[PDB]
């Protein structure tokens, strides 16, 4: 019942469908699986806003094609 | 027959501690009520080898400190005073040194990320909505930073032992942070697809990701469009008391007079470590405990930070 847009800092994007009642845990599970990088390696934005692996994605406020931001994660 | 059991300590004050043995056919929550561990709420887990002699904050359930959590902390996330707690009987046994005029942290727990964080807010005109976090903040700035650090790991979902990044554990904090008048517009420019302006505020207007100079923002910077091609996009206007510029890390030149403070990162995506560097008569890098002084500096730089007060640029 959604489609989004999540978009790498390194320009690319990829169409992902989610419920609103999803975790961002499994949304970053779906991003691991398609762009192959460990969910420990990167994490995602919504309008500033950093999402917590716990929080179901309808706390973000996500619309019908709107941008989740995927950022790469130093390991220090 | 014996039960298979491990010997924790375990605590409601984080001053004392009570040995107690677990068993290991029932979760934590089952055992104790709701408990937490390293910054982690273990309440549903059961134990785990690994975890003898970790000591573990318990906190009833008690939803009274729910009223209290939103008001102090700002948060409605019932584990987050449990995951606070835990973190702080960590944080508790980190060292703090006064290093060069300013509070760092000593290296344990993969702390370093967290010392860069500690040491670039002390320089910013900043300030946090959220009363526990601003007597915490106010605290760590004089020398007392346990429960900062603790909140920093606490707001940021991170765990005590956890490698970190800066820009990251920034975003989480910053949330919370006296921002709602920071506001910056930036016009994109792509010869296809034409010309349109976006306008920031909060966080997304002080926190950028793609180059490390305020400079290359002003006269502008690359970026994919739409169409597939690359546009450039230029800083139009920026009313705020600093800025976060930030990329991958890279080699480059830090000039004393041209910055406020920056993020050394050597190392990989995988595993590396921090250091911190802030200009003062001289510039200053400090590694934690361990500061080193120097003219100029060159090395891989990976956030770098600037004061601001109003711009407004000279292009159409
Ligand atoms: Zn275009």
């Amino acid at each position: 019942p959604l489609s989004i847009l999540v978009r790498n800092e390194r320009g690319h994007s990829n169409i992902y469908e989610v419920f609103l009642t999803q975790t961002v845990d499994t949304l970053k599970k779906k991003v691991s699986q398609r762009e192959q990088v460990h969910e420990d390696q990167f994490w995602l934005s919504f309008e500033g806003r950093p999402m917590e692996d716990k929080e179901l994605l309808g706390e973000y406020g996500l619309k019908p094609q709107c941008t989740v931001i995927k950022h790469l994660r130093l390991r220090g | 027959m014996e039960v298979k059991t491990i010997k924790v300590f375990t605590t409601v004050d984080n001053t004392n501690l009570h040995t107690q043995l677990v068993d290991m056919s029932m979760t934590y929550g089952q055992q104790f009520g709701p408990t937490y561990l390293d910054g982690a709420d273990v309440t549903k887990i059961k134990p785990h080898v690994n975890h003898e002699g970790k000591t573990f904050f318990v906190l009833p359930s008690d939803d009274t400190l729910r009223s209290e959590a939103f008001e102090y902390y700002h948060t409605l996330d019932e584990s987050f005073l449990g995951r606070y707690m835990s973190a702080l009987n960590h944080t508790k046994k980190w060292k703090f040194p006064q290093v060069g005029g300013l509070t760092s942290i000593k290296w344990a727990d993969n702390n370093c990320y967290l010392s860069s964080v500690l040491l670039a807010l002390q320089q910013l005109e900043v300030k946090f909505n959220a009363p526990a976090l601003q007597e915490a903040y106010y605290r760590a700035r004089a020398g007392d930073a346990a429960n900062f650090c603790a909140l920093i790991l606490a707001y940021s979902n991170k765990t005590v032992g956890e490698l970190g990044d800066v820009r990251e554990t920034m975003t989480h904090l910053l949330q919370h942070a006296n921002l709602e008048s920071a506001k910056r517009v930036l016009n994109v420019v792509c010869k296809h697809c034409g010309q349109k302006t976006t306008t920031l505020t909060g966080v997304e207007a002080v926190m950028y990701m793609g180059t490390l100079s305020y400079d290359n923002l002003k006269t502008g910077v690359s970026i994919p469009c739409v169409c597939g091609r690359d546009a450039t996009q230029y800083l139009v206007q920026q009313e705020s008391s600093f800025v976060m510029m930030s990329a991958p890390p890279a080699e480059y030149k830090l000039q004393q007079g041209t910055f406020l403070c920056a993020n050394e990162y050597t190392g990989n995506y995988q595993c590396g470590h921090y250091t911190h560097i802030t200009a003062k008569e001289t510039l200053y890098r400090i590694d934690g405990a361990h500061l080193t002084k120097m003219s100029e500096y060159k090395g891989p730089v990976t956030d770098v930070f600037y004061k601001e007060t109003s711009y407004t640029t000279t292009i159409k």
